[PDB]
C-alpha cells in the first residue's frame, strides 16, 4: 500500500530523540533572530527580518511580531505560515478563556495550551511538526510580567531574557553578560538593540530590517508594536544610527 | 529508477501499469473459457480441470448467472471472478429496482468495467486476476463482451481466455470466416463443445469436464440456462467426432 | 523476493505469495480427512498435541445440526470462519426457516476468504477447512483453501502428509461411496485413510476426533472413549 | 486516519520504540524518591543552563496530581504534561464517582495504563517519560512510592531514582537505605534525598528541587535556602566520612 | 523489518509478529502451573531488579473470578487489558446466566481478544505476554490453559512459560502423574522454580497460589510459601 | 481506500522542507509575472505563453478576479493556480462576505490563500501547490496593496516585485525604476518595460495579460441606483489598450 | 526513488507520474482531430479494429456526454470510460442544479479540476487520457476544449491528438494561416466533415474507408455520431474533390 | 411495596414486604425485595419490579468488578453512587425505582443510602420507601430510639412493615427481615402476614379496628 512512502514523523531515534523535532529546530536555527527581555516594569521583544529588499513594504508588514490578545504578544522564528496557524489557534483559545471566565487568560495557560498543540504533532497523527519557535511576552495579575519560549518539541520554558532563531548562542552570551535584574524597560530596549546589532549578519542595523514591541505600563498595561518611524527614532536615540 | 511494478496504479516511464499485466499473467494461467454470440443469443463454455476423480462430477459449477438473462464465465483467480459476479449482481439488482427493466448487456458491461478499472486506481487494492466473458439477450438483441483485468471491455463476435485461448481464438475466427450469416443456438452449443475439446490440448495431461450454458431468444426465451441432459451429451459427441 | 509483502501485490509470474504462505501454514497443520457416501459424511481428525502433558487441540467445529467442519492450520482463523458459518446457517434458519445448503455455505466461505486477498492491511486466513453436511441434496463434503477456492469432493484430506490419505481415498472411492446406511463402516474407512497419513505415530483415544452427519443423524462429534471402538 | 503500527516487535522479541522511549528517559533530568517512616521526599535535578532563566514562572519537575498525591518524572517534559493532565482528570473523576480520593497505587496504575495503551495503539508513539508517584492513601499514614516506565510497568519502591546518571544514585540508595530503619524524621529523609542528588549533581544546591509529602494532604516544596542549609550540612559532614 | 505489514505471513506459514512476541515471552519471568485432582497450582518468579523494589507489589498472579486465577509471563504490562477483559467476561457471564463461566469459555474469550490486532480500530501489535489460566468448573473439573498471543490456547496437565521454560517442561513431564496431590504439586512448582531461578529461591522472589473447588482461588501469603520452601528443603535433604 | 494519512512534506536533517523547495523550483521555471504598486492603483502583468498557435489565447486567462477590488496573477503550474483561485473566491464569501456583508481586505484574503497553501504543505497525502501568487487589492482602510504568496504559505507585501524565470532581472529593473511618487500610468509603463525584457517573442496585446486595481468603474457595475455601490476597482486591460500603450514606448 | 511513483515533486520541480500518464495517453496508437465550422464542430478519429472477433460497432472512443456535448478520448479505454461516465454525471448534475445545459468549457474546467486533484493528492493516480470536448455552445458558438492529465485545459480553433498529433497540427496551422480565418467557412456540417477527413488524409498520408473512421458532429442543440454509411457518403462525396 | 431500613446502636435493621401488584391485581405475594449484593451489602427494591431487579443485579456485578480490580470491598457510598449515576443517565426515560443500599464497611461504619430514579441520593439513619412508606414511617418514628436492643429493633421493623401491609392495599404478603452488623448481614426469616397479624394482635393487644 502506502506504508512504503510513510516517513513516520513521530518515531524515536535509537538515542531517544525525535527526528522531526531535531530537524525543525535546525530549520529554525536559520530563522531571523528574535530576542525578549523582561525588565522590572515591562517586556521588550525585538526581531530581525530575514526577508529584506528595497521593494519590500514595511508599513504593512508583520512577519516576526504578532498580537495574541491585548496583554500577550509573540516573537516568531521559523515557518511564518505554521506560526500564523498556531497564532490563530492561540487567539481563539484566549477568547474562549475570556468568554468562559470573563477574565483575561493568564500567560502561562495560553503558552501551555499552544505547547500542547505543538506536542500533539510529535506523538500522533503522522504529520510533520510546526517549524516555528515562539517567544511569548505577556502580563497578568497573578505573576506580573512573563517571558516564555516554546520550540517544536512542545516544551516551554520561562526566562528573564531569551533569544530564538539565528545566532542564539552569541545572543544568549551577550544577554547573560549585560543583563541586570533591577533594570527598567528602556535599558532593556537598549540591550535588545545592542544584542541584535552585535549578532546581525548584515553590515549595519537599520530600521527596515527589524520589528520591535513593548508591553509596559495609569495602572494599565499598554502593548505597542513599533512603527518604522518609531524604530528609526529609537535607533538614533540608542546611538546605533545617526541622521 | 526501479520499483514501478511493486505498487498498483503506478505509471511506468512508458505509461504502463505493471500490476495489471501481472494480473493478466495470473489470468493466462487459468482454464480455458469461451463465448460465442450466435444469431439470437450467446453460448458460454468452460473447461473444468478434473484434478482427481475424488471431485464430484457435474458439481463445482463455474458458469455464473447475473439477474435471469446474463451469463458470466471467467478465467484466472476463481474467487476474484466470484467477487466480480457478486458486484455485477448488485449492479443488476439496483438497476432493476430503479428503472424496472432488467439491466441491458452494455449497461452491465460498463458497470463491471468501471468496477474493475476502479480497482486499478489505488495502491491499497490489487487488480482483478480474472478475465470475464459475459453477455445475454436484451431488447436490442444478443450481446457478448470480454473484460480484462485492466477494466477494458469490448463486444465480441466470439471470445476466449485462459491457457488454450490461442487455439480457441483461431477456431472461433474460422467460424466467423466460414459462415458470416451466423450460427444457430444449438449449432453454437455444439461448436463451443468442439472448441473446448480442441483447446484442452494445452492441458492434455489432466482430464477435463465440459460445462456449457446458453441464453437464446428462441431456445431459452431470453433466459440463461445450463446446457444439460441430451443436448449436452449431443455436444460432447459432436466434439468427440470432430477431434477424431 | 519483493512481491511477498502483502496480498495486494501480484508477482511478475502472476502469483500471490501471501496466499501461498497461508497455504504453507495449512501444510504445517495436523492431518484431517473427510469422506462421504450417499447417506452420510464423516470427518476424522488427528488432533495434534504440544507435548505429552498437552491437550490435543479441538479440531472439529459444529456449525449447525446439519453441517460442520474440521480445520488444519491457524486455529483462530478457523474460529473466525466457523463463527461466520454458524451465523450464516443461523440467518438461513431464522429468516427463511431453511437449512442452509452446503454448497451455499462453501460459496459464502469463498467470498469471506476472497475479501482478504485483495485489500491492503490484513491477511488471508491461515486455515483449510473440510466441511461436511447433509441437506436437501443429500450428503456433501467440501474442501476450502485460504485462496477462496472451495471444491466439492467425495473425499479429501488436508494437513501434514495428507497425500497418503488422498491417494488412499482415490483408490478406495468405489468402496466407500457405496457405504450407505452403515455409519460405522464409513467411519472405519475414514480412520484407515487418516492412518495412511501417519509417519511415526499411531491413533489413540486422546488424539482422535470423529464427526458424523447423515440422513437420520445430526452432526455429532465423538471424542475420547467414544472413538475407542474405531482404533 | 493515521493508524500505522509504530511500536511493533523485533525478531529478538523487542519493541524498539519502547526501548528508545526508555533511552529518552535516560537523557532526562534525574529524579529521586525516598520513603521515610512517615513521609515521602521527591528530589529533582535542574539543568545548569539556568543562566537568565526565570525560576518563578518556569514549570517545576514535581507536579501535584491531588492534594495528597504528587508526581515527578524524567524524559520529555511535554509528554509529562499530557500524562499529568490525564492523571489529574482521572483523580477528580474518581473523587466524583467514588466519593474518596485516589490511592497512590490506583493513580499509578492509571498512569501506567495510559503509557501501556500508547505502546499498543496504531499511529502513536510511546511516552518518552518515566514517573515517580508519591503520597499517602486517604486516611493512611503509610508512605507510598511507585514508579512507572514508558512500557506500562509500574512497581512500588522504598526508594528509587530515574533519569540521567540514575545508576550512581541507585547504587548510593541501595548502599544507604536500610529497610529495617527508614529515615524516621522528615529531616533525615530530606537529608538522604539531597545526598542522593549531590552524588550526581555537580553544581550543588539551586540546581536541586525538594518536595516533602506528609500524610493528610500536607505537601510542601522546600525553598532554595532550606536546600542550601541541608547542602551545607552535607558538605560539613563530608569531611567526616 | 518495517518494510512489511503486521499481519504478514512468513514463507514458512507463520505470522512474524506472533513469533516475535513469543520470543519476547521467552524473556519474561518463569510461570509454572500444575493441575491435579485436588486443585490447580500456579507459581511465578517475582524477580526483583533491585533490593529497593518492594517485592510485594509484583502482581504476576491475578484473580479473574473466585474460581479462575491467572499467571502472566512476558511484557506483563500487556496483561492488564486481557485481565480486565477476562474479569469483565466472567462477571458478565454471571450476570447473563446466574452461573460461573466455564474455564475454557473464559480462555476462549481472552484468545478471541488476543488476535484482534493489525491495521474498525484494533491494537497495532500482538500482546507480548502469555497466560496460564487455572480454574475449576463442574463440567471438566480442574483445568489449566496456556494462552499465547497467537490467539491459540492449549490445555496442559502442567505447563511452564517464560525464561527457562524448556528445562522446566522437561522436569514437569518427568515428575507429573495423574495421582499427584495438591501439596506435592506445590512442592514440585517450588522445586522447578528454584532450579531455573538465577537467585536463591525464597518467599520474596517466588509466589504461589492455588484453586480448590472448596475455597476458590487463593494466593499463598509469604508465611505459608516460606513454610513450603522449608519443607521442600527438608524433602531434598532426605535424598541419596 | 485512502491510506495516505501522513505528511508527504517532512524536514530533512539540514532543516529544509524538501517538497516546499521543489515547489519553489517549479515556480522558478514558470512564466514571468510581475506586480507594481503605485499611489493611485496597482498593476499586475504576465506573459500569455500559448503552447499551440491553434489554442485560443483568450480562454487561457492568467489574471483572475478574486473580489471586485482584488485580483491575482501567478507563476508556476496553471491548474494549481486555477483551483487556488476557485478556493479563494469561495472563501472570500464563506469566511467574510456572508459574515460581514463586505468583501475582505486584501491582507485577509491573502492570509486565507496562504492558510490553504500551508495546509497543502502539512496535511496528509498531499504535495504543496506548485505556484507563487501575486495578489493586488484595494480596501478602504489599507488603501492599495500588493502581496506575494509562496507554496510554503509565506506571504509578504511588496512595493513591486516579479516571480518566474526573469524574476531576478525583473526585480533589479523594478528596484532601479520604482519610487513612492509613482502613478498608475507610470506603473503600467514600467510594467510593460519590465515585461519587454522577459518576453523574447512577439510583444503585443495578444501575447501579454495586464490588469489593474485602480479607481472604481461604475460602467462595469451593471446597475445604477445605489450611490454607495461605487463599482469594481479591478479592471483587466484589453488587447487594444495594451497596444495603444505599447505604441508609445 | 519514490518521488517517481506518487504525485509529489521531484527535485527539479517535476511530477513524473503526470508525464508518464501523458505517455500512456498515446498507448492506443489512434489519432483524432477536431475542427469548427460556421455553426457546427466536427471530430474525426481513427477506428482500428485489430481482432476479427471484435464487434466493430462497440469499438469506440467517442462519447455522447450530453445532448449538446461530445467527447473524444485519446488513451486507454478503461480510463476513457471512467472520465466519460464522470463527465456525463457532472453534466446531468449541472443541468439539474442550475437549470441550463452545461457549457462545453465548464465541463472541460470540471474535468481539469478533477485531474489537478489527481496530480496533487497522492492516493489517486492520474488518468492517462486526453479529453477533447466539442459542442455548439449557446453563448460561444462552435467550441473545442481540451483537457490533459496535468489538469490543464484550453480552447482551440482546431486541434489534434495522438501520436501523429504534430503533423495534423501543422497541416491545420498552415490551412488557417492561408485561409486567414479561425474556422471552416462552410454552412453544412457535411462539408465540414468532408474538410476534416480530407485534411486528415493529407496530413497522415493514408486513405480511409468507412470502417476506418469515427465521426462525431455537434450542431446547435444536438450532438450525434455518424454511422459507417454516413461516413461512406462523406468519402464518396470526397472522391469528386 | 413497603421497604424500610434504619440504623441503631446494634447496627442496621432492614425490613421489606413481598407483594407485587399490576394495578389492583396482586401479581405476587412472595417477591424477594432485598438483593444480597455481598455479605456486607444489601439493596431494597421499591418501584418497577423489572427496573429494581435488573439494575440491582447489575449493581452487584459492578461491585464484584470493583472487588476484583481494587482487591477490596466496595463502600456503601460507592455502590449507592454507581446506582445513582446509572439511574440519572436514564432520568426522564421512565425508570421507576426506589432503593436503599444498606451496608457496613470498616471505613464508614454502618451506612444507609436512599437512591431513586429521580437521581436523588441521600445518606440517612431512617428511611421508608414505597407506596406504603407513610404507614411504616408512623409506627417506626413513634417507637424508634437509638439504644434499642437487637430483638426490639428486629420486632420494630417487623411491626412497621406489618402496619404498612395492613393499611396499604399495595403492600402485603410476607415480611423479610435482615440485621446488618459489623460481621455482615444475617437473615431473620420470612414471616407471613396472614399469621403474623393475628400473632401481633393477640400478644400486643393492638389492631382494635379489626374483628377477632
Ligand atoms: C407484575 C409486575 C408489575 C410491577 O412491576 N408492579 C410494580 C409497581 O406497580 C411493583 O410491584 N412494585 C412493588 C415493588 C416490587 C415488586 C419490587 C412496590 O414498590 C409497591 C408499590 O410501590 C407494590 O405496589
Ligand atoms: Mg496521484
Amino acid at each position: 500500500g502506502s506504508r512504503r512512502y510513510d516517513s513516520r514523523t513521530t518515531i524515536f531515534s535509537p538515542e531517544g530523540r525525535l527526528y522531526q523535532v531535531e530537524y525543525a529546530l535546525e530549520s529554525i536555527s536559520h530563522a531571523g533572530t528574535a530576542i525578549g527581555i523582561m525588565a522590572s516594569d515591562g517586556i521588550v521583544l525585538a526581531a530581525e527580518r530575514k526577508v529584506t529588499s528595497t521593494l519590500l513594504e514595511q508599513d504593512t508588514s508583520t512577519e516576526k511580531l504578532y498580537k495574541l490578545n491585548d496583554k500577550i504578544a509573540v516573537a516568531v522564528a521559523g515557518l511564518t505560515a505554521d506560526a500564523e496557524i498556531l497564532i490563530n489557534t492561540a487567539r481563539i483559545h484566549a477568547q474562549n478563556y475570556l468568554k468562559t471566565y470573563n477574565e483575561d487568560i493568564p500567560v502561562e495557560i495560553l503558552v501551555r495550551r499552544l505547547s500542547d498543540i505543538k506536542q500533539g504533532y510529535t506523538q500522533h497523527g503522522g504529520l510533520r511538526p510546526f517549524g516555528v519557535s515562539f517567544i511569548y511576552a505577556g502580563y497578568d495579575d497573578r505573576y506580573g510580567y512573563q517571558l516564555y519560549t516554546s520550540n517544536p518539541s512542545g516544551n516551554y520554558t520561562g526566562w528573564k531574557a531569551i533569544s530564538v532563531g539565528a545566532n542564539t548562542s552569541a545572543a544568549q552570551t551577550l544577554l547573560q553578560m549585560d543583563y541586570k535584574d533591577d533594570m527598567k524597560v528602556d535599558d532593556a530596549i537598549e540591550l535588545a538593540l545592542k544584542t541584535l546589532s552585535k549578532t546581525t549578519d548584515s553590515s549595519a542595523l537599520t530600521y527596515d530590517r527589524l520589528e520591535f514591541a513593548t508591553i509596559r505600563k495609569d495602572g494599565e498595561v499598554y502593548q505597542k508594536i513599533f512603527k518604522p518611524q518609531e524604530i528609526k527614532d529609537i535607533l538614533v536615540k540608542t546611538g546605533i544610527t545617526k541622521k | 529508477g526501479t520499483g514501478y511494478d511493486l505498487s498498483n496504479s503506478v505509471f511506468s516511464p512508458d505509461g504502463r501499469n505493471f500490476q495489471v499485466e501481472y494480473a493478466v499473467k495470473a489470468v493466462e494461467n487459468g482454464t480455458t473459457s469461451i463465448g460465442i454470440k450466435c444469431n439470437d443469443g450467446v453460448v458460454f463454455a468452460v473447461e473444468k480441470l478434473i484434478t482427481s476423480k475424488l471431485l464430484v462430477p457435474q458439481k463445482n459449477v463455474k458458469i455464473q448467472v447475473v439477474d435471469r438473462h446474463i451469463g458470466c464465465v471467467y478465467s484466472g483467480l476463481i474467487p476474484d471472478g466470484r467477487h466480480l459476479v457478486n458486484r455485477g449482481r448488485e449492479e443488476a439488482a439496483s438497476f432493476k429496482k430503479l428503472y424496472k427493466t432488467p439491466i441491458p448487456i452494455p449497461a452491465f458491461a460498463d458497470r463491471l468495467g468501471q468496477y474493475v478499472q476502479a480497482h486499478t486506481l489505488y495502491n491499497s487494492v490489487r487488480p482483478f486476476g480474472v478475465s470475464t466473458i459475459f453477455g445475454g439477450v436484451d431488447k436490442n438483441g444478443a450481446h457478448l463482451y470480454m473484460l480484462e483485468p485492466s477494466g477494458s471491455y469490448w463486444g465480441y463476435k466470439g471470445a476466449a481466455t485462459g491457457k488454450g485461448r490461442q487455439s480457441a481464438k483461431a477456431e472461433l475466427e474460422k467460424l466467423v470466416d466460414h459462415h458470416p450469416e451466423g450460427l444457430s443456438a444449438r449449432e453454437a452449443v455444439k461448436q463451443a463443445a468442439k472448441i473446448i475439446y480442441l483447446a484442452h490440448e494445452d492441458n492434455k495431461e489432466k482430464d477435463f469436464e465440459l460445462e456449457i450454458s446458453w441464453c437464446s431468444l428462441s431456445e431459452t426465451n431470453g433466459l440463461h440456462k445450463f446446457v444439460k441432459g441430451d443436448l449436452l451429451q449431443e455436444a460432447i459427441d459432436f466434439a468427440q467426432k470432430e477431434i477424431n | 523476493n519483493n512481491y511477498d509483502g502483502d496480498t495486494v501485490t501480484f508477482s511478475p509470474t502472476g502469483r500471490l505469495f501471501q496466499v501461498e504462505y497461508a497455504l504453507e501454514a495449512i501444510k504445517q497443520g495436523s492431518v484431517t480427512v473427510g469422506l462421504r457416501s450417499n447417506t452420510h459424511a464423516v470427518l476424522v481428525a488427528l488432533k495434534r498435541n504440544a507435548d505429552e502433558l498437552s491437550s490435543y487441540q479441538k479440531k472439529i467445529i459444529k456449525c449447525d445440526e446439519h453441517m460442520g467442519l474440521s480445520l488444519a492450520g491457524l486455529a483462530p482463523d478457523a474460529r473466525v470462519l466457523s463463527n461466520y458459518l454458524r451465523q450464516q446457517c443461523n440467518y438461513s434458519s431464522l429468516v427463511f426457516n431453511r437449512k442452509l445448503a452446503v454448497e451455499r455455505a462453501g460459496h459464502l466461505l469463498c467470498d469471506k476468504a476472497q475479501k482478504n486477498t485483495q485489500s491492503y492491511g490484513g491477511r488471508p486466513y491461515g486455515v483449510g477447512l473440510l466441511i461436511i453436511g447433509y441437506d436437501k441434496s443429500g450428503a456433501h463434503l467440501l474442501e476450502f483453501q485460504p485462496s477462496g477456492n472451495v471444491t466439492e469432493l467425495y473425499g479429501t484430506a488436508i494437513g501434514a502428509r495428507s497425500q497418503g490419505a488422498k491417494t488412499y481415498l482415490e483408490r478406495t472411492l468405489d468402496t466407500f461411496i457405496k457405504i450407505d446406511g452403515n455409519p460405522d463402516e464409513l467411519i472405519k474407512a475414514g480412520v484407515e485413510a487418516i492412518s495412511q497419513s501417519l509417519r511415526d505415530e499411531s491413533l489413540t483415544v486422546d488424539n482422535l476426533s470423529i464427526a458424523i452427519v447423515g440422513k437420520d443423524t445430526p452432526f455429532t462429534i465423538y471424542d475420547g472413549e467414544a472413538v475407542a471402538k474405531y482404533i | 486516519g493515521y493508524d500505522r503500527a509504530l511500536s511493533i516487535f523485533s525478531p529478538d522479541g523487542h519493541i524498539f520504540q519502547v526501548e528508545y522511549a526508555l533511552e529518552a528517559v535516560k537523557r532526562g533530568t534525574c529524579a529521586v524518591g525516598v520513603k521515610g517512616k512517615n513521609c515521602v521526599v521527591l528530589g529533582c535535578e535542574r539543568r545548569s543552563t539556568l543562566k537568565l532563566q526565570d525560576t518563578r514562572i518556569t514549570p517545576s519537575k514535581v507536579s501535584k496530581i491531588d492534594s495528597h498525591v504528587v508526581l515527578s518524572f524524567s524524559g520529555l517534559n511535554a509528554d509529562s504534561r499530557i500524562l499529568i493532565e490525564k492523571a489529574r482528570v482521572e483523580a477528580q473523576s474518581h473523587r466524583l464517582t467514588l466519593e474518596d480520593p485516589v490511592t497512590v497505587e490506583y493513580l499509578t496504575r492509571y498512569v501506567a495504563g495510559v503509557q501501556q495503551r500508547y505502546t499498543q495503539s496504531g499511529g502513536v508513539r510511546p511516552f518518552g517519560v518515566s514517573t515517580l508517584i508519591a503520597g499517602f492513601d486517604p486516611r493512611d499514614d503509610e508512605p507510598k512510592l511507585y514508579q512507572t516506565e514508558p512500557s506500562g510497568i509500574y512497581s512500588s519502591w522504598s526508594a528509587q531514582t530515574i533519569g540521567r546518571n540514575s545508576k550512581t544514585v541507585r547504587e548510593f540508595l541501595e548502599k544507604n537505605y536500610d529497610r529495617k530503619e527508614p529515615p524516621a524524621t522528615v529531616e533525615e529523609c530530606v537529608k538522604l534525598t539531597v545526598r542522593s542528588l549531590l552524588e550526581v549533581v555537580q553544581t550543588g544546591a539551586k540546581n536541586i528541587e525538594i518536595t516533602v509529602v506528609k500524610p493528610d494532604s500536607d505537601i510542601v516544596a522546600l525553598s532554595s535556602e532550606e536546600i542550601n542549609q541541608y547542602v551545607t550540612q552535607i558538605e560539613q559532614e563530608k569531611q567526616e566520612q | 523489518e518495517y518494510d512489511r505489514g503486521v499481519s504478514t505471513f512468513s514463507p514458512e506459514g507463520r505470522l512474524f509478529q506472533v513469533e516475535y512476541s513469543l520470543e519476547a515471552i521467552k524473556l519474561g519471568s518463569t510461570a509454572i502451573g500444575i493441575a491435579t485432582k485436588e486443585g490447580v497450582v500456579l507459581g511465578v518468579e517475582k524477580r526483583a531488579t533491585s533490593p529497593l523494589l518492594e517485592s510485594d507489589s509484583i502482581e504476576k498472579i491475578v484473580e479473574i473470578d473466585r474460581h479462575i486465577g491467572c499467571a502472566m509471563s512476558g511484557l506483563t504490562a500487556d496483561a492488564r487489558s486481557m485481565i480486565e477483559h477476562a474479569r469483565t467476561a466472567a462477571v458478565t457471564h454471571n450476570l447473563y446466566y446466574d452461573e460461573d463461566i466455564n474455564v475454557e469459555s473464559l480462555t476462549q474469550s481472552v484468545c478471541d481478544l488476543a488476535l484482534r490486532f493489525g491495521e474498525e480500530r484494533l491494537m497495532s501489535r500482538p500482546f507480548g505476554v502469555a497466560l496460564l489460566i487455572a480454574g475449576h468448573d463442574a463440567d471438566d473439573g480442574y483445568q489449566l490453559f496456556h494462552a499465547e498471543p497467537s490467539g491459540t490456547f492449549y490445555r496442559y496437565n502442567a505447563k511452564a512459560i517464560g525464561s527457562g521454560s524448556e528445562g522446566a517442561q522437561a522436569e514437569l513431564l518427568n515428575e507429573w502423574h495423574s495421582s499427584l496431590t495438591l501439596k506435592e504439586a506445590e512442592l514440585l512448582v517450588l522445586k522447578i522454580l528454584k532450579q531455573v531461578m538465577e537467585e536463591k529461591l525464597d518467599e520474596n522472589n517466588a509466589q504461589l497460589s492455588c484453586i480448590t473447588k472448596q475455597d476458590g482461588f487463593k494466593i499463598y501469603d509469604n508465611e505459608k510459601t516460606a513454610e513450603l520452601i522449608k519443607e521442600l528443603k527438608e524433602k531434598e535433604a532426605a535424598e541419596s | 481506500t485512502d491510506r495516505y494519512s501522513f505528511s508527504l512534506t517532512t524536514f530533512s536533517p539540514s532543516g529544509k522542507l524538501g517538497q516546499i523547495d521543489y515547489a519553489l523550483t517549479a515556480v522558478k521555471q514558470g512564466v514571468t509575472s510581475l506586480g507594481i504598486k503605485a499611489t493611485n492603483g496597482v498593476v499586475i502583468a504576465t506573459e500569455k505563453k500559448s503552447s499551440s498557435p491553434l489554442a485560443m489565447s483568450e480562454t487561457l486567462s492568467k489574471v483572475s478576479l478574486l473580489t471586485p477590488d482584488i485580483g491575482a496573477v501567478y507563476s508556476g503550474m496553471g491548474p494549481d493556480y486555477r483551483v487556488l483561485v476557485d478556493k479563494s473566491r469561495k472563501v472570500a464569501h464563506t469566511s467574510y462576505k456572508r459574515i460581514y456583508g463586505e468583501y475582505p481586505p486584501t491582507k485577509l484574503l491573502v492570509s486565507e490563500v496562504a492558510k490553504i497553501m500551508q495546509e497543502a504543505t502539512q496535511s496528509g497525502g498531499v504535495r504543496p501547490f506548485g505556484v507563487s501568487l501575486l495578489i493586488a487589492g484595494h480596501d478602504e482602510f489599507n488603501g492599495f496593496s500588493l502581496y506575494q504568496v509562496d507554496p510554503s504559505g509565506s506571504y509578504f507585501p511588496w512595493k513591486a516585485t516579479a516571480i518566474g524565470k526573469g524574476s531576478v532581472a525583473a526585480k533589479t529593473f523594478l528596484e532601479k525604476r520604482w519610487n513612492d511618487e509613482l502613478e498608475l500610468e507610470d506603473a503600467i509603463h514600467i510594467a510593460l518595460l519590465t515585461l519587454k525584457e522577459s518576453v523574447e517573442g512577439e510583444f503585443n496585446g495578444d501575447t501579454i495579460e495586464l490588469a489593474i486595481i485602480g479607481d472604481e468603474n461604475p460602467d462595469l457595475l451593471g446597475y445604477t441606483g445605489i450611490p454607495t455601490d461605487k463599482g469594481p476597482r479591478f479592471r483587466k486591460l484589453t488587447s487594444q489598450e495594451i497596444n495603444d500603450r505599447l505604441e508609445a514606448l | 526513488g519514490y518521488d517517481r511513483h506518487i504525485t509529489i515533486f521531484s527535485p527539479e520541480g517535476r511530477l513524473y507520474q503526470v508525464e508518464y500518464a501523458f505517455k500512456a495517453t498515446n498507448q492506443t496508437n489512434i489519432n483524432s482531430l477536431a475542427v469548427r465550422g460556421k455553426d457546427c464542430t466536427v471530430v474525426i478519429s481513427q477506428k482500428k479494429v485489430p481482432d476479427k472477433l471484435l464487434d466493430p460497432t462497440t469499438v469506440s472512443y467517442i462519447f455522447c456526454i450530453s445532448r449538446t456535448i461530445g467527447m473524444v478520448v485519446n488513451g486507454p479505454i478503461p480510463d476513457a470510460r471512467n472520465a466519460a461516465l464522470r463527465a456525463k454525471a457532472e453534466a446531468a448534475e449541472f443541468r439539474y442544479k442550475y437549470g441550463y445545459d452545461m457549457p462545453c468549457d465548464v465541463l472541460a474546467k470540471r474535468m481539469a479540476n478533477l485531474s489537478q486533484i489527481y496530480t496533487q493528492r497522492a492516493y489517486m493516480r492520474p488518468l492517462g487520457v486526453i479529453l477533447t470536448f466539442v459542442s455548439v455552445d449557446e453563448e460561444l458558438g462552435p467550441s473545442i476544449y481540451k483537457t490533459d492529465p496535468a489538469g490543464y485545459y484550453v480552447g482551440y480553433k482546431a486541434t489534434a491528438t495522438g501520436p501523429k498529433q504534430q503533423e495534423i497540427t501543422t497541416n491545420l496551422e498552415n490551412h488557417f494561416k492561408k485561409s486567414k480565418i479561425d474556422h471552416i467557412n462552410e454552412e453544412s456540417w457535411e462539408k465540414v466533415v468532408e474538410f476534416a477527413i480530407t485534411h486528415m488524409i493529407d496530413a497522415l498520408g493514408t486513405e480511409f474507408s468507412k470502417n476506418d473512421l469515427e465521426v462525431g458532429v455537434a450542431t446547435k442543440d444536438k450532438f450525434f455520431t455518424l454511422s459507417a454509411e454516413n461516413i461512406e457518403e462523406r468519402l464518396v462525396a470526397i472522391a469528386e474533390q | 411495596t413497603t421497604t424500610l431500613a434504619f440504623r441503631f446502636q446494634g447496627g442496621i435493621i432492614v425490613a421489606v414486604d413481598s407483594r407485587a401488584t399490576a394495578g389492583n391485581w396482586v401479581a405476587s405475594q412472595t417477591v424477594k425485595k432485598v438483593i444480597e449484593i455481598n455479605p456486607f451489602l444489601l439493596g431494597t427494591m421499591a418501584g418497577g419490579a423489572a427496573d429494581c431487579q435488573f439494575w440491582e443485579t447489575w449493581l452487584g456485578s459492578q461491585c464484584r468488578l470493583h472487588e476484583l480490580r481494587e482487591k477490596e470491598r466496595i463502600s456503601v457510598a460507592a455502590a449507592s453512587k454507581i446506582l445513582s449515576n446509572l439511574v440519572y443517565q436514564y432520568k426522564g426515560a421512565g425508570l421507576s425505582m426506589g432503593t436503599m443500599i444498606c451496608g457496613y464497611t470498616r471505613k464508614e461504619g454502618p451506612t444507609i443510602y436512599y437512591v431513586d430514579s429521580d437521581g436523588t441520593r441521600l445518606k440517612g439513619d431512617i428511611f421508608c420507601v414505597g407506596s406504603g412508606q407513610t404507614f411504616a414511617y408512623g409506627v417506626l418514628d413513634s417507637n424508634y430510639k437509638w439504644d434499642l436492643s437487637v430483638e426490639d429493633a428486629l420486632y420494630l421493623g417487623k411491626r412497621s412493615i406489618l402496619a404498612a401491609a395492613h393499611r396499604d392495599a399495595y403492600s402485603g404478603g410476607s415480611v423479610n427481615l435482615y440485621h446488618v452488623t459489623e460481621d455482615g448481614w444475617i437473615y431473620h426469616g420470612n414471616h407471613d402476614v396472614g399469621e403474623l397479624f393475628w400473632k401481633v394482635k393477640e400478644e400486643e393487644g393492638s389492631f382494635n379496628n379489626v374483628i377477632g
